[PDB]
């Protein structure tokens, strides 16, 4: 696994590659709060 | 004035879901069909007729659950939750299998209640009735292959379980022992299918790629209002273009709709009548000329014979664990294996 | 004025009877070549060594066929994925034997119907449309070139190409279940609602059109002569089908815009076989669909069977039985 | 909100991104925001591919798509595939993480409060579509760093650590490029080879020699290119066939772009130099060989003459001969008799496979070798379970190979079909007629009669 | 001889003139209209309708 | 419904029977699948598919594979089915595990439970275990 | 066979050339706006 010094971010790490899923809808949900104009 | 018109005026009034008088056999069979199925792929198994799983209690996903068909046992038996099967109880009504003829009477009572439908709205609406014999293609489908089926065979337990893959074991199913794929009228029925998936991809590539300037914004979509009377495609220029592009080509709105009407669902109605002539068994397995050669000559290969070696294993691998009703012990030795598989 | 410039006037004319254009150059010349090799293989050529163990396969008409069982039968095993021309052959007669004019054929279809597509957008830009019918036209390309060059070069042979026939499309169909698991596949899930799909708003745009046609014949003459061609009237009520389909379902549920209707008549089977053609793409290289064989189980460990599990004993009988001399070890690596 | 809705532009909510065709500054900030996405990814990827790495299985076994390009690179890695270290692949993936929040800042910075075109302040990194000068310019800035970066490969190869060579002699290991092949008949003795079968277009570079040997023409050719299009304007040929416009740029990207996403979704299928099988795992062709060469040693143990035995064919049932004369292994396997794999190379000879070697001279590694790669064939399933479309599951692997050859292969042809929207708009955008027939003024109208 | 990597498949040096030929014969054809032109003859739209 | 009277398997070459404690079986199927079961997958060896993980083929074997403590004999020391000369060479083992990077880290209870799983997948399964694709 | 395979590369590469050098010979100002 990660070095022992970065054993602690193993959960936070096993998220950030979905994150760019999430730019993705993040457009969709600006578009809708400024009401798709 | 009367009883009867008091009632003809509630049931046409316009109201959020237009119920009519079809709806009164539509409405309470189409929710239970429906719900039949809901309930037998979530809640009720398979481990007495078939000795299967299909629900969501037992582990199977979306995919590998279904609403089973009964025993062989059983024949014919419309199931009825008061019959001589069941006798009232809910549970070993269940188990049996009654849900599944539940959905299909229940289901084939809600298109037909659904095919009445659309004569009801087009004769309050004004218009020609062709939606509702359109829709006869897919009834025709439901009931040659969930109804006239099972008729012809040994029971109810050779019809398709109303499941995802339990579809696609039928569709395995009458491939080995029916040879299915063979049959002309199967042939006419992908001609449709494939035709008709065909003229909506061009039908619908065409009219927009013709269509006229009606605003200045580069969307075009937004530049037609419903009630105009201008055509919004130039058919001069999509006659001309397919003219010199495929060589021969529409000239006729009125011909080009009743064509995209006629090509999907006569592919429903070829193929529906291949389907009553394999509940008798009076299927198209075998070219003689073909058979009789390959026995006198053992060296004559075509790719027609190689079809049915592929059918011996679908005939003899399935069918021990397809039918645990007729016990099928086969050994070891008598399965069809090929060289070193 | 110059031998090119009236050439170039010649080739890019819409007057001509059959737009040629300059696909046109490299698609006349090769499904020519194509269609006359492939009425030659079919009606008379001799059998062919698909299995490449020396048993040669008939498929023509001559050699005892028809309609259903000729087919023009893929290359050899022994080939498998390298380049056959007619030269690299040492004789017509070696080249027959060993699945010669598959090649021949598949090569010079492949290019004629990328040449097809792009003649497609060619005339379109000469006669002022706007230009996308050649990307409808992208879907049978896909599913054109996943059958015969992208399936035969992810299991490296061109023997496990489609034969061109009819008995052989489904030689190749059921083959490709037994080793591949299609029907579990997603993308094969996303066309078959491509075409179910498709031929439903087919006929259903279909109909709603035809019943809602203005009066403008008799009832002795024919339903078609109430549209005179090159007219600028609207030939069918379109507020009377959207009032229609509006009570027949819901009325939020209807397409008021004839635009987007005709869009969404392109959208959907284009978008289905665009996806289902990737299907056979990535189960080319033997990313195969869903296994839920013993899946379900009990406390005590015994494997319930489910309908993927009857649904593999289907396919454990055609692993078992396809090409069943071609193999000599355990696993159909290939 | 003028530029920001179709009453302005004429562009609705869902094709919202076309809007920035002609704002310089909005376009710029976008396309170092998704170069921050790219980057993001990558670190963070990485960064998943450690905290997931276990010593006991191999490193295909795990599930890994990143952290075997580094090892290909040959950091961690040691002799035969065995990675060691995995401290190094945590500092590639923190570089590749704490610098995408640097081009996260500049895409949040010049679309938000960056000015909407560039021409007006800054004259270097103004543009126009139209102009041909700048365009090329801006395509010869940009083609000196690919020359660059072709280079860190070279120098990297020769200078800095090295590369992980599978041929090398003694073993897999890390082997600094000495003397790289310089030939152009042999460098450019690919680009034109056949793409088919036993040619293999590009995908069939053999040895790391002509991998880093011509990763050296390639830096020659980007830079003396760049040089060629900053200096030079298109010649009277180049102005009559393209359409100077800003969508035709982007449809010529995406023809050349699924170009590369085909190759690289056949280098992973096929190519077992650039993508060694001890990391990547056995390519399709590579576990079809070992499968009849396992079988071959455990009968040669039964005191079986493997040259003599009959096939139930007719034809060799271990060894047979292939359409060119060479001898090969048989089955199935005889489609793949190219495969040209560091396990069976030491029993090849001028003719093949040298039957006294294989009488003789087998050695226990290539049987561990055989062993392994029929047992980890690329033969999957989408959810992760092993072997045939009909195994049971017990078994969770499917190849990297197979991930990266129906991935890359699935985008490159949609990007195929990006070529073709984008284009069709962008030549009918030039004409006019993108966005309808006019009504007045039809063109077919004014034509000859239809026959 | 299938798998040698000869380029564009030319076996023989007789199929390097039938190559040149039919890309120069064409090209002098080009050259008759296309050709001869001036090279230094620019334009600021996206698309030029300079002449035949 | 794992009775620990189906959960009873045979421990020695005399013949005395121990039962398995729930995790050794559920740490026996895990590491069975990711050490042992590319191979030896449902019984069957694909690499050699005439010596299998059948109670008929571990009790014909020259000396009797059968119990646990002859597995986890096998897998410290694999001789061959004759039980004359050592394939250690070419078998995963912990005699020869330099070269196998997949048993560097195996403990004495991890050998007990695989061992374990081998023994009682023939009493849960009784004809899927090593029967082939004839009983899948 | 070596007289055969003369003559496909010189079918090959006349409609190729056709193809190639059509393309160069202004073909975007080949449309119905103008010219
Ligand atoms: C068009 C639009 C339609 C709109 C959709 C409407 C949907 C409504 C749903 C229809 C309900 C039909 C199901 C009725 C149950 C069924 O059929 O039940 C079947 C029973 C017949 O029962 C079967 O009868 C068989 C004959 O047995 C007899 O023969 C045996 C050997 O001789 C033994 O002797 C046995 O003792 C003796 O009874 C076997 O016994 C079977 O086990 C037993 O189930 O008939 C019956 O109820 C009635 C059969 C007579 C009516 C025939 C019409 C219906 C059948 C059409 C299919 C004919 C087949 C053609 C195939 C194509
Ligand atoms: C074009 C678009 C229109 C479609 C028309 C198609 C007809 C065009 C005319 C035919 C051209 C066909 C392309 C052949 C591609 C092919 O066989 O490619 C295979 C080669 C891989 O070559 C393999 O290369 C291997 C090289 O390996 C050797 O070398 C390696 C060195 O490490 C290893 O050692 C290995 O073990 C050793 O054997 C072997 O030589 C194999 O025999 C050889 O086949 O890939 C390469 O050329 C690189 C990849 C080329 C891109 C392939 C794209 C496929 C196109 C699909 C498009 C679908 C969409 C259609 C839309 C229209
Ligand atoms: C690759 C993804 C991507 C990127 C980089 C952009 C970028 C952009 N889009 Mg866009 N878009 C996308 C996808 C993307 N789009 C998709 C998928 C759609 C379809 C739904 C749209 C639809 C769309 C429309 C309809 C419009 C744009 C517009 C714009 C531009 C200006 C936005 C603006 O000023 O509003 C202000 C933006 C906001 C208030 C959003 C705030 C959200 C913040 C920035 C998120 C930051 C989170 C991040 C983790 C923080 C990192 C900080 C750093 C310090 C670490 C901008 C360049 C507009 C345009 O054309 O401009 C002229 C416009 O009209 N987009
Ligand atoms: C390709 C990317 C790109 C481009 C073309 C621009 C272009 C521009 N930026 Mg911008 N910017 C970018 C990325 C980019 N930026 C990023 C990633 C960030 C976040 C750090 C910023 C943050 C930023 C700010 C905060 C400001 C600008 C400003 C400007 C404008 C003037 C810059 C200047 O003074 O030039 C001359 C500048 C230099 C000569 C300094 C260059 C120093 C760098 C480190 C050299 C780069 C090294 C090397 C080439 C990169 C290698 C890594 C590579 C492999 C990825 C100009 C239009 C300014 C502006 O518009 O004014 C309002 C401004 O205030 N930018
Ligand atoms: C990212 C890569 C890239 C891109 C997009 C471009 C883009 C462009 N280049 Mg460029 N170029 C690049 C890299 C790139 N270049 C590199 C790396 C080099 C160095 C080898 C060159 C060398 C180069 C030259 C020498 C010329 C261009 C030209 C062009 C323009 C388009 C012509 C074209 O594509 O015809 C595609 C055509 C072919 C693939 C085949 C052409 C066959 C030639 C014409 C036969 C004549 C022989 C000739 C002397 C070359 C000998 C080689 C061989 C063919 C015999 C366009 C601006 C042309 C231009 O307008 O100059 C400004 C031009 O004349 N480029
Ligand atoms: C307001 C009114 C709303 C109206 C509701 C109308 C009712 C119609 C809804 C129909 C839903 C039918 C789908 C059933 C799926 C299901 O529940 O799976 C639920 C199952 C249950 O999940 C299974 O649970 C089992 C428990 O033992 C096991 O754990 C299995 O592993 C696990 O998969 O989930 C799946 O199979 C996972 C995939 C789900 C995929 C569903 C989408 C597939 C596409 C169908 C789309 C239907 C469109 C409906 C549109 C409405
Ligand atoms: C995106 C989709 C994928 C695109 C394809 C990807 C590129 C594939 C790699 C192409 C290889 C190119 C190398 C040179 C060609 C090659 O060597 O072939 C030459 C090969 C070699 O030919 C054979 O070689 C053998 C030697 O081993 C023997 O000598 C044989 O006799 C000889 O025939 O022959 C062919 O493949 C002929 C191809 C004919 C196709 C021409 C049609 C192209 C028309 C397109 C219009 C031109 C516009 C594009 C140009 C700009
Ligand atoms: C997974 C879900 C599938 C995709 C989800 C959304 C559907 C596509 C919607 C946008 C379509 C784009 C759009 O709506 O264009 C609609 C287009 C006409 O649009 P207009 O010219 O009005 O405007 C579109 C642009 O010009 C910008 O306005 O119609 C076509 O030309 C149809 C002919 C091609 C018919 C085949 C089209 C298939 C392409 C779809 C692939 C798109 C993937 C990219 C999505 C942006
Ligand atoms: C290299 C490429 C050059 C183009 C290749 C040419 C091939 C084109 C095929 C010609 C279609 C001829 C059928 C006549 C049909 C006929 O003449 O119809 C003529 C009809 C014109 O209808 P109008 O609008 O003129 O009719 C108005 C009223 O008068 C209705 O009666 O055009 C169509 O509707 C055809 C569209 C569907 C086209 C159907 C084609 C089905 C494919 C062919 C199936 C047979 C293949 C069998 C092979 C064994
Ligand atoms: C059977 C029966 C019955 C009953 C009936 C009923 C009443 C039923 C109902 C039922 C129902 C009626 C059901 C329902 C169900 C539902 C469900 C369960 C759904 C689900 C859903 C889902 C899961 C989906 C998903 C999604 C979402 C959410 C969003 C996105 C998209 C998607 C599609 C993915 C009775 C009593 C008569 C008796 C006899 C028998
Ligand atoms: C790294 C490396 C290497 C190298 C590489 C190289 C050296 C490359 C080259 C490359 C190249 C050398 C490429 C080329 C390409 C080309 C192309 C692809 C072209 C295209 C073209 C076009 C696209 C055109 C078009 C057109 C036409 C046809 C007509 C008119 C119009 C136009 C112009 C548009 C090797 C192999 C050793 C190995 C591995 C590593
Ligand atoms: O060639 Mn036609 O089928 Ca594709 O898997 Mn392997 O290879 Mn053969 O066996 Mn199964
Ligand atoms: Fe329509």
């Amino acid at each position: 696994r990660l070095p022992e010094a970065y054993v602690v971010f193993s959960p936070i790490v096993d998220v950030l590659p979905i994150i760019p899923v999430f730019f993705l809808l993040l457009a969709f949900v600006w578009q809708a709060a400024i009401g798709f104009r | 004035r009367g009883l009867f018109d008091l009632v003809d005026d509630w049931l046409k009034k316009d109201r959020f879901v237009f119920v009519g008088w079809s709806g009164l056999l539509l409405f309470p069979t189409a929710y239970l069909a429906a719900g039949g199925w809901m309930t037998g792929t979530t809640f009720v198994t398979s481990w007495y007729t078939h000795g299967l799983a299909s629900s969501y209690l037992e582990g199977c996903n979306f995919l590998t659950a279904a609403v089973s068909t009964p025993a062989n046992s059983v024949g014919h038996s419309l199931l009825l939750l008061w019959g001589p099967e069941a006798q009232g109880d809910f549970t070993r009504w269940c188990q049996i299998g009654g849900l599944w003829t539940f959905v299909a009477l229940h289901g084939a009572f809600g298109l037909i209640g659904f095919c009445l439908r659309q004569f009801e709205i087009a004769r309050l609406v004004g218009i020609r009735p062709y939606n509702a014999i359109a829709f006869s293609g897919p009834i025709a489908v439901f009931v040659s292959v969930f109804l006239l089926y099972p008729l012809g065979q040994a029971s109810w337990f050779f019809a398709p379980s109303f499941g995802v893959a339990a579809i696609f074991r039928f569709l395995l199913f009458l491939q080995g022992f029916h040879n299915w794929t063979l049959n002309p009228f199967h042939m006419m029925g992908v001609a449709g299918i494939l035709g008709g998936a065909l003229l909506c991809a061009i039908h619908g590539a065409t009219v927009e790629n013709t269509l006229f300037e009606d605003g200045d914004a580069a969307n075009t979509f937004r530049a037609f209002t419903p009630t105009q009377s201008e055509e919004t495609y130039s058919m001069v220029t999509a006659n001309r273009f397919w003219s010199q592009i495929f060589g021969v080509a529409f000239s006729n709105k009125r011909w080009l709709h009743f064509f995209m009407l006629f090509v999907p669902v006569t592919g429903l109605w070829t193929s529906s009548i291949g389907i009553v002539g394999l509940a008798l068994n009076l299927r198209a397995y075998d070219f003689v000329s073909q058979e009789l050669r390959a026995a006198e000559d053992p060296e004559f290969e075509t790719f027609y014979t190689k079809n049915h070696l592929l059918d011996e294993g679908i005939r003899a691998w399935m069918a021990a664990q397809d039918q645990p009703h007729e016990n099928f012990v086969f050994p070891e030795e008598v399965l069809p294996r090929g060289n070193a598989l | 004025v110059s031998l090119w410039e009236r050439f170039c006037a010649w080739i890019t004319s819409t007057e001509n009877r059959l737009y040629i254009g300059w696909f046109g150059c490299l698609m006349f010349p090769t499904l020519l070549t194509a269609t006359s090799c492939f009425i030659i293989a079919f009606i008379a050529a001799p059998p062919v060594d698909i299995d490449g163990i020396r048993e040669p396969v008939a498929g023509s008409l001559l050699y005892g066929n028809n309609i259903i069982s000729g087919a023009v039968v893929p290359s050899s095993n022994a080939i498998g994925m390298h380049f056959y021309p007619i030269w690299e052959a040492a004789s017509i007669d070696e080249w027959l034997y060993n699945g010669g004019p598959y090649q021949l054929i598949v090569l010079h279809f492949l290019l004629g119907v990328s040449a097809y597509m792009g003649r497609e957008w060619e005339l379109s830009y000469r006669l002022g449309m706007r230009p996308w019918i050649f990307v409808a036209f992208s879907a049978p390309v896909a599913a054109a070139s996943a059958v015969f060059l992208v399936y035969p070069i992810g299991q490296g042979s061109f023997s496990d190409g489609m034969p061109l026939g009819i008995s052989g499309t489904f030689n190749f169909m059921l083959v490709f279940q037994a080793e591949h698991n299609i029907l579990m596949h997603p993308f094969h899930m996303a066309g078959v609602a491509g075409v179910f799909g498709g031929s439903l708003f087919s006929a259903m745009h279909g109909s709603l059109v035809t019943s809602s046609l203005i009066r403008e014949t008799t009832e002795n003459e024919s339903t078609n002569y109430g549209y005179k061609f090159g007219q600028e009237e609207e030939t069918y009520n379109i507020v009377a089908a959207h009032g229609y389909f509006g009570r027949l379902i819901f009325q939020y549920a209807s397409f008021n815009n004839s635009r987007a209707l005709h869009f969404f008549l392109a959208l959907w089977p284009v978008v289905g076989i665009w996806i289902t053609s990737m299907g056979i793409s990535t189960m080319a290289f033997n990313l195969n669909g869903f296994n839920f064989n013993q899946s379900v189980v009990d406390s005590q460990g015994r494997v319930i069977n489910t309908w993927a599990d009857i649904l593999n004993r289907a396919n454990l009988g055609i692993e078992v039985m396809h090409e069943r001399n071609a193999h000599n070890f355990p696993l159909d690596l290939a | 909100i003028a530029g920001r809705d179709i009453e302005s532009t004429g562009f609705a909510w869902w094709s919202g991104n076309a809007r920035l065709i002609n704002v310089s500054g909005k376009l710029l900030g976008a396309h170092v925001a998704h170069a921050g996405l790219m980057v993001f990814w990558a670190g963070a990827m990485v960064l998943f591919e450690v905290s997931h790495f276990v010593p006991e299985k191999p490193t295909y076994e795990q599930g890994f798509i990143l952290i075997q390009h580094l090892a290909t690179l040959g950091y961690g890695i040691g002799p035969g595939g065995e990675i060691t270290s995995t401290v190094p692949y945590f500092a590639v993936g923190v570089i590749h993480l704490i610098s995408s929040a640097i081009l996260g800042f500049g895409g949040i910075y010049h679309s938000l409060l960056g000015p909407d075109t560039l021409e007006e302040s800054f004259p270097f990194f103004g543009y126009d579509w139209r102009d041909k000068n700048k365009m090329t310019t801006i395509l010869g800035i940009h083609l000196c760093l690919l020359g660059l970066g072709s280079f860190l490969l070279v120098i990297k190869a020769m200078y800095l650590g090295g590369v992980y060579d599978t041929w090398a002699p003694g073993g897999g290991d890390v082997r600094y490029i000495t003397t790289p092949t310089l030939n152009p008949i042999v460098i450019f003795g690919y680009v034109f080879r056949s793409p088919f079968g036993g040619d293999g277009w590009v995908v069939s570079v053999n040895n790391m020699e002509d991998v880093i040997g011509g990763h050296i023409w390639v830096g020659i050719l980007c830079i003396t290119g760049g040089i060629w299009h900053i200096f030079t304007k298109p010649f009277a040929w180049a102005r009559r066939a393209f359409v100077w416009s800003g969508e035709a740029y982007l449809s010529y990207s995406l023809a050349a772009i699924s170009l590369m996403g085909f190759t690289a979704a056949l280098y992973s299928w096929y190519n077992n130099t650039a993508y060694p099988s001890e990391l990547y795992g056995p390519t399709g062709p590579e576990a079809s060989q070992a499968q009849a060469f396992t079988f071959l040693v455990r009968d040669q143990r039964l005191g079986a003459n493997v040259s003599s035995a009959q096939g139930p064919t007719g034809l060799g049932k271990y060894l047979m001969r292939s359409p060119s004369g060479e001898i090969i292994f048989g089955g199935e396997t005889m489609r793949f008799w190219d495969l040209r794999a560091p396990w069976v190379e030491p029993l090849r000879g001028p003719n093949g496979l040298d039957i006294n070697k294989i009488k003789n001279d087998i050695q226990p590694w290539q049987e561990r070798r055989a062993a392994e790669y029929m047992t980890h064939a690329p033969l999957g399933s989408l959810n992760s379970v092993g072997g045939v479309a009909t195994e049971i599951n017990s078994v969770n692997y499917v190849s990297p190979r197979s991930w990266l050859c129906c991935s890359h292969f699935f985008l490159a042809f949609f990007f195929l079909v990006g070529h073709w929207w984008h284009s069709g708009r962008a030549r009918a955008a030039a004409a006019g007629f993108e966005k309808g027939i006019n009504r007045a003024n039809e063109p077919v109208l004014s034509m000859r009669p239809i026959d | 001889t299938e798998g040698t990597n000869e380029w564009f498949g030319v076996d023989d040096l007789r199929l390097l003139a039938v190559l040149f030929l039919g890309h120069w014969a064409i090209l002098s054809l080009w050259l008759g209209s296309y050709g001869d032109s001036n090279e230094d003859e620019d334009f600021f739209g996206e698309i030029d309708y300079s002449a035949r | 419904d794992l009775d620990e009277a189906t959960r009873t398997v045979v421990v020695d070459n005399a013949g005395n029977t121990t039962v398995l404690t729930p995790e050794q079986v559920k740490r026996g199927k895990r590491l069975f699948n990711a050490t042992c079961g590319a191979c030896h997958v449902g019984g069957i060896t694909k690499t050699n598919p005439n010596v299998g993980l059948d109670p008929e083929a571990l009790s014909l074997a020259t000396p009797r594979r059968d119990n646990i403590s002859a597995l986890v004999d096998y897998i410290k020391n694999p001789t061959t089915y004759d039980g004359l000369e050592s394939i250690a060479e070419v078998h995963p083992s912990i005699k020869s595990a330099d070269i196998y990077p997949r048993m560097r880290s195996l403990t004495d209870e991890d050998l007990y439970s695989i061992a374990g799983h081998i023994m009682l997948s023939p009493k849960i399964a009784s004809e899927k275990w090593g029967g082939g694709k004839i009983y899948y | 066979m070596l007289t055969l395979k003369i003559l496909v590369y010189t079918t090959v590469i006349f409609f190729v050339s056709l193809f190639i050098f059509g393309f160069l010979s202004s073909d975007p100002s080949r449309n119905p706006n103008r010219k």
